[PDB]
Order: C-alpha cells, then sequence, then structure tokens
C-alpha cells in the first residue's frame, strides 16, 4: 500500500 | 483563504492528495500532479465528475468540495 501522499498548493 | 484537500487518482489506482485553495486555478494541480508521474501535462486529461478540468478552472467554480475526486486519463485519441 502507497502511503499517504499530500501537495499543500501555494497560492 | 480557504482550502480543501482533492484526491487525484491515476490509471493504476494510485492517489495524490491536493490541499487547495476555492480560488486555486487547477493548472497548478494539473501541473504539480504531471510532474510527479514524470510525464508532459499535455498528456492527460484531468476530470472532475467525467468533465474536463481547464488550466483556469477553480474548484468553485467547478463546485468541488472537501475530498472530491479528480480523475486522471491519457488525452485521447487512446482508450
Amino acid at each position: 500500500e502507497a502511503e499517504e501522499r499530500i501537495i499543500v498548493l501555494s497560492d | 483563504g480557504e482550502y480543501i484537500k482533492l484526491k487525484v487518482i491515476g490509471q493504476d489506482s494510485s492517489e495524490i492528495h491536493f490541499k487547495v485553495k476555492m480560488t486555486t486555478h487547477l493548472k497548478k494541480l494539473k501541473e504539480s500532479y504531471a510532474q510527479r508521474q514524470g510525464v508532459p501535462m499535455n498528456s492527460l486529461r484531468f476530470l472532475f465528475e467525467g468533465q474536463r478540468i481547464a488550466d483556469n478552472h477553480t474548484p468553485k467554480e467547478l463546485g468541488m468540495e472537501e475530498e472530491d475526486v479528480i480523475e486522471v486519463y491519457q488525452e485521447q485519441t487512446g482508450g
């Protein structure tokens, strides 16, 4: 199982 | 400012989550996702409820909510 991946997009 | 997390699901069933603002142009998400897959952004099409996500669409415009899904397919013609 892949680990959780969260990418925060700036603005 | 108001953030939401979107789940992006690729052809192989992998997932990447993106935290974005309701006002974020979704080009940013498309670029980042393509980057992480190591493919050109224009080889991919990104769909919300089966409709194509444009570079200048925003979550607000598409009526997206927290934990909504975006699907990624190969750009057509291919099936």
